């Protein structure tokens, strides 16, 4: 019924000393049904990163829709779209759709080529922005994120420290919730470079 | 609500109450149900407030565009346009709506048009929650052709009686005086129409 | 060069519609009517050439009435007067319908005015071969009008158009002299009689027919109503009287 | 001159003149005879068919409209038919919204109205027929005459199409004598054809050839050819 | 009516040829010249602009080379706001074509939708064509580097090496004399420099009058590249292939 | 009623000449001269306020008009023309932009937008060219600033200098002679007192010429205060005062 | 080719002369008005001609009263004059409903110079053969004066003529302007100023004017209106006790 | 949510407090209820977050161009006008429940308008859930020709109510001030009444702690 709990899955986004990092689990199921554990929720358009919850069919659609409009973006400004613009377009996107909406929880991470500055920000099914310093939370297991987060997170952390801790906190928030889990995946990101590693958890 | 509008010797007289709830909560006690649609033609407003702000402003704009060609419209004018918008679109409103204005010809005016759309010429109206307790005083005190002292007592009265029953009535009372000599607003607090 | 007669909405170099003239030409060549304003009404009255002895006498009426206050008689193209009626007939009951109250004839005339200026403004469309005399009584008194294809308009004390238009408008500025106190519904009905007898002159050559009507607010209750029998007769007589 | 005013309805020569709507007119005199006149019971409707060989028909020429009205026709017989059509919905309006029979008065309102609309539009272009409508009402017996111009005429009688102005001068002339054929039906229908013959000069009136349609206080609109019609020839 | 003002875009000569094609072509002849050249390891896209001055931004310009894709280049020949209104539904028709399929778009299917566009115009609608020429320089994984022409006609063809604009007669003799099949991209974009060098018509063949474009695999990559040269660029080019 | 004019009004000429087109530019020709000048850190558009009576109010109509806060348009050819398409360049800013991207959009994008306005005025059914020629100057901040010309056919080009209109040509050359990448904002201000100098017949003073830069940031222009990232728009009309203090350095 | 002169693109040289003959259709009623800015008020006026018997004079006018605050005079045939006065009066009564407050004169004009443009640039519609003048006390700007002709040009005055003989008033007006060295009438009352107008009027055209000869609108703080036959003579009376 | 709006003797002053909810779960600790329709017209919102900001953001771009092109100022009533009939016109739907206020040629003013269209004019007022904690402050403390600076204390204390009182309000105070001769001026937590007690422990793991399956580079230039 609900269409954000038929196929499960978690993101979550933190920023850090010239950093930010994005992590999701790689679950994708049908209710109780496990269908597929290679369901990765984070895409990359340019330096901008953008992670999915929610409806499959609408994750798949809204990435495949960002692809096509950030595309045509470049090719008219000539330059790669940077995380606040980014976010903006996310947000209209979305509220055009206000009567008839995409049932996913979106996340931005990134850093602005120019300012070096970290960005990160969530959204709701229609767009309204949340524009936070520190983490953004979506999903299934959004509770257990908000309490693992709340607690596990400190400013200014630096890349390897923040990979603990945003890979702890996606890790114990998944296996608090039975729709979350079978994989996950973190980026580190930063200015010159990107890091992607994949986690070893429980499968059940 | 209550409003009522009061033909007398000189014109009419708009008055009603003040209070805007939401539930039990009062939004707005010093609202002005009162509305001005034209120079010597205003209105009560109840029911919903979104409906009737909607209905007034429309009503405004006809009249404004009415006047810029065929000169000050009637009274009976300004009661035809409202129950136009009333009538064909009675699905989606919620707007009892007392209509009342000042013509040379005609002197003082009132029309009252409820839920349905329909349209009503009376020598004065009431309506609102608050109005069903004031049926059988109103109908034993009114009289045509009162003195502009006179009416003012009656709608005074009237609606301290309808403010003291109904809990969707209160604040102040509000009164829009229409006549030949021009419009005149008047305003009484709790204090003294409660003790009455 | 040339060319600015060819389409409607043109304007020449002189900053003339042609379009518009050449229809005026259509309303010149028609049968003449015409309007006497009176101290409480309006009286109308129209030339009907009588073809043949075949056409059914008192049948083809051509004065039209709209709502129920007004009458619309005019020169030229019958069917497009029989349009712009129609029209005008809706932009009535429009505006009853919205404001309860009958239209006014000031405001009745610029909707037939809005109507047939709008029809000089694109290419797509003729201009109204017809000029157009109505008027009836409101609120505030009666007036009289007169319509021409471009859409011009005012109010008048006397009116006529068509081919005795001269004719007429002499015998009306008579009126208008000898009477600075107003003309009654009874006398501008004869005088109507009269006014289209002389005009018929510029047509002498065949025989018409006499078609009266009037919106009088003491001899017809503000309501436009044809005039008929002895009060027809009473009027044609009085023309027949004095055209000799 | 003409030449460049001509192309279309939606303008006006120099002199205010419609060449269109002239040259729309111009197909009705090339059309067949038709002659109608009325007494003070009765309607009748008299038209001679054409035929294009002598191995084919003669082109009917009257259409019923409803049971107490009917018309005859000159020019572009599709544009009778459009026409026509248009006159059996009005009729069938009137009677199934009112449960009234449409005037014949009404009727020809009506048809001028249509016809009006096809001259002061462009695209558009006039209708290229001529009709005569008759029909038996509430104020009895009626005969009108339409013009694609949208010009419609009450008359007692008259007749439209090639050399029709003989059977109109014969009408014309007949005029006290016919509008008194009172309850007497194959007299006004013989007065018909007197009228109509009086237009003839290629031929006579046939069998195959005459048509005639009458309408009137106890007669709905009924259409006669053939053997039918035999005994008037 | 209107009918009186329609050229009437879209219809045949007696001969059978479409009007405004021809003349739109007329119209391209005069437009700056562009090449296209296509080797064994990739395409080259040349330009030249027509009319420049002192003061034109040409760090900031572009006139005649445009990226469609990533994969896709056209240069252009005519009128450029027509030509942006094409390039920017080619455009769209590329994602549109990515987001259905998850593939980008091979290189044909783009060149024929866009001529299918301006046949369009040639067929219906009663609108002028568009003056413009194209050459598309691109590749995909089932023809590889192609190369391929579209006109106002809507008609599309492909080639080793070609030329629109102005003297198209001249540099396509050119080409064909010192084309060869396993030419080599340096080699390619030598010949294109020359060609335009010799059928300018303007005085010397210098950087600012000039856009430079190359679409090739990088070896040390596996993927393809377009590159877009900068005025610096071209002016060392130029002086290497021994043009100073 | 109902447009019945569906067909180009603009088409080829066997010749391959686009005739609207060319006389919309004759339009442009006969129209007040105009320029526009960068320089490093700001561009200065600039045309001449030919008042058409004494007893008009010249200040009650800008040639030149703000687009973006941080775009500025000017022109030469028809008035009426430049002012519709005005109109229509500051809601295409907006529908086609900061409605979506929350942000202005930058200088060669909204000119790309406007040029293609005024190339469906040389397509679409039943319409004539726009009888003008625009200089638009603005700032982003990927690009910084930037000169644009757009012509009645839509096509648009990037400028460092130039002028349009009556004395373009004379203008131009000009302006080649003064112009150096190394300008400073009131250099390019005094060369364009001067080059407009030369095309102007009676007086030249603040409230004959209309002048208007695109340069820092006005945070006095904001309307208000505390939002670290709304520093204030770079466009600014000078005053009739402003420009007569630089004339007398002329 | 002939055609680029009966619809709206260019000629050759790059003008249109369906708005070129539209501006000359704007003389064909032989009428002359002029509009100044008093202190706080603004006067127009213009000639009045009945000159058949049978009009009643009373519906004679080519002034109008297009809201509550504006006043608009037009110059040109009386048809395309009253399409022009009903657009603008549901433009401003429109823009009162959707913006909450009176369109102001300028705005309004704007708007009915822009409706003209595109009369300029697509084929089907033809232009207005007039001028419009509009007047008002804007709340924000105060006197006011705004013209709009076929062109879709508008622009705002200190004062304006326009007809036949526009330029003689035009002069007078200048004259008198660059003596006083300001750009308004300094007179308290609204009389005072409608009799300059007329004595101006008078001047230039070298006419003398009866209580019909005239027509005047008078614009104030919330109100616009127009003079009667007998506040006119009342205004002709006051002018002569100086002469 | 608690919004309030407050006239003083030369202008009005606006503020909000910023927490975000999901239900029971606080979303965002400091959002921005505070809004900009114009540079003098800021705007208040509650109810549902996207409707405020894009009711907000719709109109205000309007009002932009409409100032371009009648070369004023933008109205109050005229930000009031075109949110009330937008909002009207979706019957609720669009869920903004607004305190509208600025500066503007024809003075200061202060309006409250609910997401049905129905508009309202008051010298103070508030929405939201923290409303009434708001209200019985404003009822109790509200007096005619106040200061700017005790304007700010009264809005300022409103929102404080519900902040303390209100389980849909918390964390700071934002507030705007738009004066009659001056620019509007936005003091983005102005009150910051709730910042969290240092933790009793910190949670920093040690390097290596996250047990990793593969790692790769991800690439970003084209
Ligand atoms: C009166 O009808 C009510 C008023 O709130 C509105 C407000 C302003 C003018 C129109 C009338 N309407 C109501 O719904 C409310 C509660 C009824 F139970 C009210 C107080 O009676
Ligand atoms: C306040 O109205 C609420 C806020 O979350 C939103 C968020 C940002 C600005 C607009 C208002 N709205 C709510 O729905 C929520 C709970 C309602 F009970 C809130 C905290 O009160």
């Amino acid at each position: 019924s609900d269409p954000s709990s038929i196929n499960g899955g978690i993101v979550v986004a933190m920023t850090g000393k010239d950093c930010v990092a994005i992590a999701c689990d790689l679950r994708l199921g049908s209710q109780s049904l496990g269908v597929s554990n290679k369901f990765e929720k984070i895409f990359h358009y340019g330096h901008v990163f953008l992670g999915i919850t929610g409806l499959a069919t609408d994750v798949t659609t809204l990435n495949e829709m960002f692809r096509y409009k950030t595309n045509l973006y470049k090719l008219k400004e000539e330059r790669a779209i940077e995380p606040e613009t980014f976010t903006q377009l996310v947000s209209s996107s979305l509220y055009e759709r206000r009567f008839g909406p995409y049932f996913v929880g979106p996340v931005v991470a990134g850093i602005n080529s120019k300012s070096g500055k970290p960005f990160i920000a969530g959204f709701d099914l229609i767009g309204c922005i949340d524009e936070a310093k520190d983490f953004i939370v979506s999903g299934t297991a959004s509770d257990q994120l908000f309490g693992m987060c709340e607690s596990l997170y400190e400013p200014n952390l630096e890349p390897e420290d923040l990979f603990e801790t945003i890979s702890q906190a996606l890790l114990n928030a998944a296996d608090r919730d039975a729709l979350s889990g079978w994989g996950a995946v973190v980026y580190i990101i930063k200015k010159d470079e990107v890091v992607k590693r994949y986690l070893k958890m429980r499968q059940d | 609500t209550s409003i009522m509008a009061v033909t007398f010797k000189d014109g009419v007289i708009l008055g009603a109450d003040s209070r805007t709830t939401t539930g039990a909560y009062i939004a707005n006690r010093v609202t002005d149900k009162l509305t001005r649609v034209h120079d010597k033609i205003w209105c009560c407003r109840s029911g919903s407030a979104a409906d009737t702000q909607a209905i007034a402003d429309i009503v405004q704009y006809h009249l404004e565009l009415y006047t810029s060609q065929y000169g000050t419209p009637s009274t009976e004018t300004a009661a035809s346009v409202f129950k136009e918008l009333c009538y064909e679109n009675k699905d989606n409103l919620t707007a009892g709506i007392i209509v009342a204005g000042y013509d040379d010809k005609n002197k003082g005016e009132v029309y009252t048009i409820p839920l349905g759309g329909s349209v009503h010429k009376l020598p004065y109206a009431i309506a609102g929650s608050g109005s069903t307790f004031i049926y059988g005083y109103c109908d034993k005190n009114f009289r045509e052709n009162m003195s502009k002292e006179e009416t003012v007592d009656f709608i005074k009265h009237s609606l301290s009686q309808a403010i003291k029953w109904d809990g969707s009535s209160g604040g102040v009372i509000r009164m829009v005086v229409l006549t030949a000599a021009g419009v005149e607003r008047l305003i009484f607090y709790p204090d003294e129409y409660e003790q009455l | 060069g040339t060319g600015y007669d060819l389409s409607n909405s043109v304007f020449s170099p002189d900053g003339r519609n042609f379009q518009v003239e050449y229809a005026v030409k259509a309303v010149e060549n028609g049968t003449t009517s015409i309007g006497i304003k009176c101290n409480d009404g309006v009286v109308f009255a129209v030339e009907k050439l009588i073809t043949s002895k075949l056409l059914v006498p008192q049948k083809n009426v051509k004065i039209q009435v709209v709502d129920r206050h007004i009458g619309c008689v005019y020169s030229g193209l019958i069917p497009d007067g029989r349009h712009l009626v129609n029209r005008g007939r809706e932009e009535a009951a429009s505006f009853k319908k919205l404001y309860k109250t009958p239209i006014p004839i000031p405001a009745f005339a610029d909707r037939l005015g809005q109507y047939v200026q709008a029809h000089t403004l694109y290419n797509s469309v003729r201009p109204f071969g017809v000029s157009t005399i109505f008027g009836g009584v409101d609120k505030n008194g009666a007036h009289l009008y007169m319509l021409e294809p471009s859409g011009s308009y005012w109010g008048y004390k006397g009116a006529a158009t068509g081919k005795g238009r001269q004719s007429a408008k002499a015998e009306l500025e008579k009126l208008v002299d000898h009477h600075p106190e107003g003309l009654s519904a009874r006398e501008a009905v004869k005088q109507a009689a009269k006014i289209i007898y002389l005009a018929h002159e510029d047509n002498k050559e065949k025989d018409f027919e006499l078609e009266i009507s009037w919106c009088s607010l003491s001899e017809t209750n503000g309501l436009h109503k044809f005039v008929k029998g002895d009060l027809l007769q009473e009027a044609i007589d009085f023309a027949q009287k004095e055209i000799n | 001159f003409r030449n460049n005013y001509d192309g279309d309805t939606v303008t006006f020569s120099p002199t205010g003149r419609l060449f269109q709507v002239e040259y729309a007119l111009e197909a009705i005199k090339q059309g067949s005879v038709t002659v109608g006149l009325r007494s003070n019971t009765h309607a009748v409707l008299v038209a001679l068919k054409r035929n294009a060989d002598e191995l084919s028909s003669y082109q009917k020429k009257i259409i019923k409209c409803d049971e107490h009205m009917g018309l005859s026709l000159a020019g572009l017989a599709p544009d009778a038919r459009v026409l026509s059509n248009y006159l059996r919905q009005q009729c069938n309006y009137s009677s199934l919204v009112f449960n009234r029979k449409l005037a014949v008065e009404r009727a020809g309102h009506l048809l001028c109205d249509k016809a009006q609309k096809n001259t002061q539009s462009y695209g558009g272009r006039p209708y290229g027929v001529g009709l005569l409508i008759i029909g038996y009402d509430k104020s009895g017996a009626h005969l009108l005459e339409f013009q694609p111009s949208g010009n419609v005429t009450e008359l007692y009688g008259t007749a439209i199409g090639a050399r029709s102005q003989g059977a109109k001068t014969y009408l014309e002339r007949t005029l006290d004598t016919f509008i008194k054929i009172d309850g007497n039906p194959d007299e006004l229908i013989k007065a018909g054809v007197e009228a109509i013959s009086q237009s003839l000069r290629d031929e006579s009136l046939t069998v195959d050839n005459l048509s005639i349609a009458i309408v009137g206080k106890d007669t709905p609109f009924t259409i006669y050819d053939g053997e039918a019609v035999a005994k008037y020839i | 009516g209107s009918r009186r003002y329609d050229s009437r875009t879209t219809i045949f000569s007696p001969e059978g040829r479409l009007y405004q094609v021809e003349y739109a072509l007329e119209s391209i002849s005069h437009a700056g010249t562009a090449i296209g050249i296509m080797a064994s390891d990739g395409i080259v896209l040349a330009a030249e602009r027509k009319v420049t001055s002192t003061l034109l931004e040409q760090d900031t310009s572009t006139e005649k080379l445009y990226k469609l894709n990533d994969k896709i280049a056209v240069a252009v020949a005519g009128l450029t706001a027509d030509a942006e209104i094409l390039i920017n539904t080619a455009r769209i028709h590329a994602q549109n074509y990515l987001k259905t399929y998850n593939e980008d778009i091979p290189v044909e299917i783009l060149v024929r939708r866009l001529s299918d566009i301006k046949q369009g115009y040639t067929q219906h609608g009663g609108l002028r064509p568009f003056g413009v020429s194209f050459i598309y320089a691109g590749y995909d994984d089932r023809y590889g580097y192609q190369l391929y022409t579209s006109n106002p006609s809507g008609n599309y063809t492909g080639w080793k090496a070609i030329s629109v604009g102005a003297n198209t007669s001249a540099a396509q003799t050119l080409l064909q004399m010192d084309y060869k099949d396993d030419m080599k991209v340096d080699d390619a974009i030598e010949l294109a420099l020359k060609t335009l060098s010799k059928t300018t018509d303007s005085s010397a063949l210098t950087y600012d009058r000039l856009e430079f474009a190359t679409i090739r695999k990088g070896a040390n990559d596996g993927e393809v590249y377009q590159k877009i040269f900068k005025p610096q660029e071209i002016k060392d080019i130029l002086v290497k292939t021994g043009i100073t | 009623m109902t447009d019945r004019y569906s067909f180009s009004l603009t088409t080829f000429s066997p010749s391959g000449k686009l005739g609207q087109i060319d006389y919309a530019l004759t339009a442009v020709k006969q129209g007040v001269t105009s320029l526009g000048i960068k320089a490093t850190n700001g561009v200065v558009i600039a045309t001449e306020k030919k008042s058409s009576s004494p007893l008009a109010m010249s200040e009650t109509l800008s040639k030149v008009s703000l687009l973006t806060p941080d775009i500025g348009a000017v022109y030469s050819g028809m008035g009426p023309d430049y002012r519709v398409l005005v109109d229509k360049s500051r809601k295409v800013a907006h529908t086609s932009y900061k409605r979506i991207y929350g942000e202005y959009p930058p200088t060669k994008l909204l000119v790309s937008e406007v040029a293609k306005i005024m190339q469906e005025a040389t397509q679409s059914g039943g319409v004539r060219p726009f009888g003008v020629s625009l200089l638009i100057a603005g700032h982003d901040e990927f690009n910084g600033f930037s000169l644009y010309q757009v012509d009645p056919s839509g096509s648009y080009f990037p400028w460092k200098a130039t002028a349009i209109g009556k004395g373009s040509v004379a203008a131009k050359t000009f302006l080649e002679k003064r112009w150096n990448d190394e300008l400073e904002l009131e250099d390019a201000i005094h060369i364009a007192l001067l080059t407009l100098k030369e095309s102007v017949e009676g007086e030249f003073n603040g409230d004959t010429i209309e002048l208007a830069i695109i340069g820092d940031e006005n945070p006095d222009l904001l309307g208000y205060t505390g939002i670290p990232t709304d520093k204030g728009p770079r466009f600014r009309k000078l005053t009739s005062q402003e420009i007569n203090d630089r004339l007398e350095a002329l | 080719a002939g055609y680029d002169r009966h619809i709206t693109i260019f000629s050759p040289e790059g003008r249109l002369y369906q708005v070129e003959y539209a501006f000359k259709a704007t003389n064909q009623t032989n009428i002359n008005s002029l509009a100044v800015r008093g202190k706080d008020c603004t006067v127009v006026i213009s000639q009045k001609k009945v000159p058949d018997k049978l009009l009643d004079p009373t519906t004679v006018s080519y002034i109008f009263c297009i809201s509550r605050t504006i006043g608009m005079v037009v110059n040109g045939p009386i048809p395309d004059a009253r399409n022009a006065a009903l657009r603008a009066k549901a433009e401003a009564a429109e823009f009162r409903y959707k913006y909450g407050y009176d369109m102001p004169c300028d705005v309004l004009a704007k708007r009915m110079a822009n409706l003209s443009q595109i009369y300029t640039q697509r084929a089907y519609m033809r232009p207005l053969g007039v001028i419009l003048t509009f007047v008002s006390v804007d709340e924000e700007l105060g006197p006011s004066i705004y013209k709009t002709d076929p062109a879709g040009y508008y622009v705002g005055y200190k004062a304006t003529a326009t007809g036949p003989k526009q330029q003689e008033i035009t002069t007078n007006l200048e004259n008198h302007f660059k003596k006083s060295k300001i750009d308004h009438i300094n007179e308290e009352s609204w009389e005072k100023v409608v009799e300059f107008a007329i004595t101006h009027m008078i001047d230039a055209l070298g006419t003398e004017f009866s209580k019909n000869d005239l027509e005047v609108g008078v614009a104030t703080k919330d109100k616009f209106f127009t003079l009667s036959a007998e506040n006119i003579e009342e205004r002709l009376v006051a002018i002569a006790e100086q002469d | 949510t608690t919004i309030v709006g407050v006239k003083f003797n030369n202008g009005v002053v606006i503020a909000a407090d910023t927490r975000s909810t999901q239900g029971p779960i606080v979303a965002d600790k400091n959002c921005a209820k505070l809004h900009r329709i114009s540079p003098k017209i800021w705007c208040a919102g509650a109810g549902t977050a996207a409707d405020t900001e894009a009711v907000t953001q719709l109109i205000g771009s309007n009002i932009e161009l409409h100032s371009l092109y009648t070369s004023r100022e933008p109205r109050v009533v005229s930000a009031l006008q075109m949110l009330k009939q937008h909002l009207f016109k979706y019957q609720g739907h669009i869920g903004a429940y607004l305190i509208v206020a600025g500066v503007d040629p024809t003075g200061s003013h202060l309006f409250s308008i609910h997401a049905h269209g129905s508009t309202d004019v008051g010298y103070y007022l508030s929405l939201g859930s923290g409303s009434l904690a708001a209200m019985a402050v404003l009822e109790s403390h509200w007096k005619q020709d106040l200061t700017k600076e005790e304007a700010i204390k009264l809005a300022s204390d409103a929102i404080q109510a519900g902040i303390w009182n209100d389980l849909g309000s918390g964390s700071n105070v934002d507030v705007c001030v738009m004066e009659i001769g001056k620019d509007a001026e936005y003091l983005r937590n102005y009150l910051t009444p709730n910042v969290r007690e240092e933790k009793q422990k910190s949670y920093k793991f040690p390097r290596g702690t996250t047990a990793v399956l593969k790692e790769s580079i991800v690439n970003i230039c084209d």
